[PDB]
């Protein structure tokens, strides 16, 4: 019944700002973090960051500081990233992944990814 | 900080087989919360374990996390065909999560 349901494939230019979502159901959007992970062929994942929907807070990997942000909108229990300055090192498929941290942490259910291409106006 | 893991294990049904994840700084630690989560075809991923040891509601049991001398560790005991996929661990360094390179696991 848990379902983490991310939007559907983007195309945009080069310099430009794209905004993914990530909308939750089947469970308390509040009691789970929001991971969103970068997978780009031949490089595995990489983190990107977390955030706290329960007042929003975020931690992100240094490297995505001024690429990323995070934000949650409670209402309708959706998670977003936006990324900005596009280049064609962010053509990737993004996915968000929640987790439980308390007592313990764990990953379990993931989005089923959103494909980002970074492509030029001919 | 930089996370290895083997590139490729094969294992056949039935067998156990351990997956394993190095961090280069030094031993991986309870401090790293060591997790695993595994990749499918048509990116299909689910999260096994985390916090080390401890499994996500629902996986199975048969998939077991610890820590193996300076490394966490990954057990899959009497793997099944359907266990065939990429495994990723991850580890945490006091403010951010490292992702391994992935381990594709062939069962015969």
């Amino acid at each position: 019944e848990v379902q983490l349901q991310q939007s559907g494939a983007e195309l945009v230019k080069p310099g430009a700002s794209v905004k993914l979502s990530c909308k939750a159901s089947g469970y308390t959007f509040t009691s789970y973090w929001m991971h969103w992970v970068k997978q780009r062929p031949g490089r595995g994942l990489e983190w990107i960051g977390r955030i706290d929907p329960n007042g929003g807070g975020t931690k992100y990997n240094e490297k995505f500081k001024s690429k990323a942000t995070l934000t949650v909108d409670k209402p309708s229990s959706t998670a977003y990233m936006q990324l900005s300055s596009l280049t064609s090192e962010d053509s990737a498929v993004y996915y968000c992944a929640r987790m439980w941290y308390y007592g313990t942490y764990y990953f379990d259910y993931w989005g089923q990814g959103t494909t980002l291409t970074v492509s030029s106006a001919a | 900080a930089v996370v290895t893991q083997e590139s490729a294990l094969t294992t056949s049904p039935g067998e156990t087989v351990t997956l394993t994840c190095r961090s280069s700084t030094g031993a991986v630690t309870t401090s790293n919360y060591a997790n695993w989560v595994q990749e499918k075809p048509d990116h299909l991923f689910t999260g096994l374990i985390g916090g080390t040891n401890n499994r996500a509601p629902g996986v199975p049991a048969r998939f077991s996390g610890s820590l193996i001398g300076n490394k966490a560790a990954l057990t899959i005991t009497g793997a099944q065909t359907e266990d065939e996929a990429i495994y990723f661990c991850a580890l945490w360094y006091s403010n951010h999560l490292v992702f391994g390179g992935g381990t594709k696991l062939t069962v015969l």
